[PDB]
């Protein structure tokens, strides 16, 4: 079987690490995988022996030494997902897989601008949700603690054209956007428009 | 390598047949199935060459028929479904060359019955006036709530075509209701285009959630709409 490492990783971006994987008995060959949101396994290497480059993705495979390491370089919110090696065995086609490095890409805000707005409908006027965005990625946002509030995680969104990139939390329930997110710790001068 | 594999997701009650299909780029004759489970463990289930089952797992294990017949898709089928099923089937295909490219598997979920089945209700919010000035953007907010289970693919369209730049969607939907383990759930996304595309009366927004819920051969014994597989869509027009 295999030994994976680390587990989970939150990378700065434009930072690098490096994943290992060790294997407890011989292996002829690894393959490295991504698996994304969607849940799409995407290849990364296949390597027999050696070292392979691609992109800011580096591999290295030693058999004899029986582990495999998977470097990133200059990491990218695109990074993101559930790292996996998976190998052949030297003595059975089938993959053992690593139990996984779940790689959190933390995107640099560059020009923070924390505000909490309110949106309507486009059908019906009277039903908002309340949108706290444009904060730095150290803020946390907490879950509610009413039953009948609701509030996402942070998600960050990239504006590729501008190069922009924005956080933001989505709250809404059956209220006042003023207090919406305040089971969280936001930035003191986080900006709330005067409806 | 282009691994094609159906439905994307399948939900079942409990002692219903689960019947889902791989079929491997031509030129890939060796096909695996895995199994990949919440915890990221991946446990294999069989391997075919031509229409030969090479490998397997203990035979007392085996909750599963699964043929690859010439001129067919590959098929992999439970009889009798139970809960401890719900999973990724993942199928892969290799070529000698030793690679093995995965589909995008099929996502199983095993219930008692179909009858908390729901589709989504997609609302389209529009941008705050105050966001507008203060950023020169405009995000706009879709919302997808009462749907169960969590079987949705949410996209952004802009014109009639869709798009991936500016879009965050939740990874995770939320409970309506965390207490029962039979809630139904809610899942957001934001799109943000700057001032004056939003500003532009002649843009076009749409904000459209792919269900995944019962087919043609699912019993639905019930006095409200059988809950069929479908897309649920909210719009709006750019404004000045």
């Amino acid at each position: 079987q295999v030994e994976q490492s680390p587990s989970a990783l939150s990378l700065h971006e434009g930072t690098g690490s490096a994943l290992r994987c060790n294997f407890t008995t011989t292996m002829r060959a690894v393959q490295w995988f991504q698996q994304n949101s969607r849940g799409s396994l995407i290849n990364l290497f296949y390597l027999a022996s050696g070292t392979k480059e691609n992109g800011r993705l580096k591999s290295t495979f030693n058999s004899k030494e029986s582990y495999s390491t998977l470097h990133i370089r200059d990491a990218q919110l695109e990074d993101s997902g559930t790292y996996f090696c998976a190998a052949l065995r030297a003595t059975n086609n089938k993959l053992t897989f690593g139990q996984g490095t779940v790689l959190s890409v933390i995107p640099d805000i560059q020009n923070p601008d924390p505000a909490v707005y309110q949106l309507r409908d486009s059908k019906s006027s009277d039903k908002s949700v309340c949108l706290f965005t444009d904060f730095d990625s150290q803020t946390n946002v907490s879950q509610s603690k009413d039953s009948d509030v609701y509030i996402t995680d942070k998600c960050v969104l990239d504006m590729r054209s501008m190069d922009f990139k924005s956080n933001s939390a989505v709250a809404w329930s059956n209220f006042a956007c003023a207090n919406a997110f305040n089971n969280s710790i936001i930035p003191e001068d986080t900006f709330f428009p005067s409806p | 390598s282009k691994v094609i594999q159906t439905p994307r997701y399948l939900v079942k009650g409990q002692g219903q047949k689960a019947k889902m299909r791989c079929i491997p780029e031509k030129g890939h004759p060796v096909v695996f199935w895995y199994q990949q489970n919440k915890n990221n463990e991946f446990k294999f289930l069989i391997n075919f060459q031509n229409q030969e089952v090479l490998q397997q797992i203990d035979m007392t294990e085996k909750r599963f028929s699964a043929e690859c017949p010439s001129n067919s898709p590959c098929s992999l089928e439970i009889q009798s479904s139970e809960a401890g099923d719900s999973a990724l089937y993942l199928c892969a295909s290799s070529l000698s060359q030793d690679t093995q490219y995965f589909g995008p598997g099929t996502r199983l979920l095993v219930l008692e019955d179909l009858k908390n089945v729901f589709p989504p209700e997609v609302a389209v919010f529009e941008p705050s006036e105050a966001e507008i000035s203060h950023t020169q953007k405009a995000t706009l907010v879709c919302l997808a709530t009462g749907f169960y289970p969590d079987h949705v693919e949410l996209s952004w369209w802009v014109n009639g075509k869709e798009v991936h730049s500016g879009v965050c969607t939740d990874p995770q939907p939320l409970k309506e209701q965390p207490a029962l383990n039979d809630s139904r759930y809610a899942l957001s996304s934001r799109l943000r285009v700057s001032a004056t595309f939003w500003q532009n009366p002649r843009n076009h927004f749409r904000c459209q959630v792919q269900f995944y819920g019962l087919s043609e051969n699912d019993e639905w014994t019930q006095d409200r709409a059988k809950p069929v597989t479908q897309i649920v869509s909210a719009e709006a027009w750019g404004r000045a």
